[PDB]
């Protein structure tokens, strides 16, 4: 199976510098082009950068936008791709994500990784607060509160509760996201059977599991 | 120096029906050497990130579905999506790759239905946040259709508009509703002032409000 996972998004200060990464399986990786591509939120994709195959030298090349302050780099020893962002600013902000590209033969970009976000922002670091929502189906919910940056993930029962979730876009108020999810199950399981959502702020290393209790 | 531009912005269909969008390019992608234009589609569904559909302009990348075609050469390309399913709904990029790369503006395929009310639910504070001086009080408003939807807050029967945020889901990739979360937000003290909360959605669905309350004397 082929594998493409970023990681080193975050919380960045305008100005600062950050480097993603992006750690790569399941295929001859020097036979390949990697491309980076970002994504501002609600925004269309954007190409940012190759660094070609070992045939061609893993020469690289960027787009206009993002020459001479952003650096790709790959680790053929370990299927490792990197970028080197320098003097970011609000523009910046935006998921990255890391393309599988050229091989000599195809046109295409087979196979794109999760991607990371990344935020260019002065405002700090701030843990959300997670309360539980309690009233022949029952809606439940759980309330994500007042933190920074984005993202917050969320499940329910480890994500065994998947289908009649809906977990809503995060909205933006004084400088803090706040998100709700709600999860709908049959009453006769609720409260006869624990209903937990689980979230999580990486910018925080926030961990809750909050269970919904009636009454 | 190569400008990518994607018809329509947006559209809306109902399942069953043939979708058709457009990506032009500033220049010709087809490449002389090789003969193939060298681009791309790719479909990015909500919250994911984008998938491989079509290349070199007409090749359907293996398990893509054969309702999608990809045609067009030179400068002009078209994505035919027939017979389309609740699940198709995405924002469509055209890709090229004869000069770097370089992605159009994207097309959001949204999916028409039949009209649904909402299932709306709500919530007051949790005891932990009022032990902190707040006092959220959450509706949920789910699996309806159309879009557009009203939702009033009252309390003691007196609409209250300040301290109140909306937030729509993406559509739904199974059942194509829409669902919407309202929370109004007070202070502890202006909460422990007022009796009934009280959530109205109007929808095109019905003449009649759907209304949900609580009391606090009954918490
Ligand atoms: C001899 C190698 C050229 O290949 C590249 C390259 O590296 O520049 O260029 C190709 C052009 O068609 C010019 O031949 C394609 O853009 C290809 O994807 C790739 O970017
Ligand atoms: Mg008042
Ligand atoms: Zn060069």
């Amino acid at each position: 199976e082929v594998k493409l996972v970023e990681s080193g998004g975050g919380l960045v200060q305008s100005g600062g510098s950050l480097r993603l990464s992006c750690a790569t399986s399941g295929f001859t990786f020097t036979d390949y082009y990697m491309s980076w591509v970002r994504q501002p939120p609600g925004k269309a994709l954007e190409w940012l950068g190759f660094i070609r195959n070992k045939a061609n030298g893993y020469t690289t090349e960027y787009s206009p936008s993002v020459k001479g302050r952003f650096t790709i780099s790959r680790d053929n020893s370990q299927s490792i791709l990197y970028l080197q962002m320098n003097t970011l600013r609000a523009e910046d902000s935006a998921t990255y994500y890391c393309a599988r590209d050229h091989d000599g033969y195809y046109e295409r970009f087979s196979y794109w990784g999760q991607g990371t976000l990344v935020t260019v922002s002065a405002a700090k670091t701030t843990p959300p607060s997670v309360y539980p929502l309690a009233p022949s189906m029952v809606t439940l919910g759980c309330l994500v509160k007042g933190y920074f940056p984005e993202p917050v993930t969320v499940t329910w029962n480890s994500g065994s509760l998947s289908s009649g979730v809906h977990t809503f876009p995060a909205v933006l108020q004084s400088d803090l996201y706040t998100l709700s999810s709600s999860v709908t199950v049959p009453s006769s399981t609720w409260p006869s059977e624990t209903v937990t959502c689980n979230v999580a702020h990486p910018a925080s290393s926030t961990k809750v599991d909050k269970k919904i209790v009636p009454r | 120096d190569i400008v990518m531009s994607q018809s329509p912005s947006s559209l809306a269909v109902s399942a069953g029906e043939k979708v058709t969008m457009s990506c032009k390019s500033s220049q010709s992608l087809l490449n002389s050497r090789t003969r193939k234009n060298y681009l791309a589609w790719y479909q990015q569904k909500p919250g994911q990130s984008p998938k491989l559909l079509i290349y070199w302009a007409s090749t359907r990348e293996s398990g893509v579905p054969d309702r999608f075609t990809g045609s067009g050469s030179g400068t002009d390309f078209t994505l035919t999506i027939t017979s389309v399913q609740a699940e198709d709904l995405a924002v469509y990029y055209c890709k090229q790759s004869y000069n770097l790369r370089t992605f159009g503006g994207g097309t959001k395929l949204e999916i028409k239905r039949a009209d649904a009310a909402p299932t709306v639910s709500i919530f007051p504070p949790s005891s932990e946040q009022l032990t902190s001086g707040g006092a959220s009080v959450v509706c949920f408003l789910n699996n309806f259709y159309p879009k557009d939807i009203n939702v009033k807050w009252k309390i003691d029967g007196s609409e209250r508009q300040n301290g109140v945020l909306n937030s729509w889901t993406d559509q739904d990739s199974k059942d194509s509703t829409y669902s919407m979360s309202s929370t109004l937000t007070l202070t502890k003290d202006e909460y422990e002032r007022h009796n009934s909360y009280t959530c109205e959605a109007t929808h095109k669905t019905s003449t009649s409000p759907i209304v949900k309350s609580f009391n606090r004397n009954e918490c």
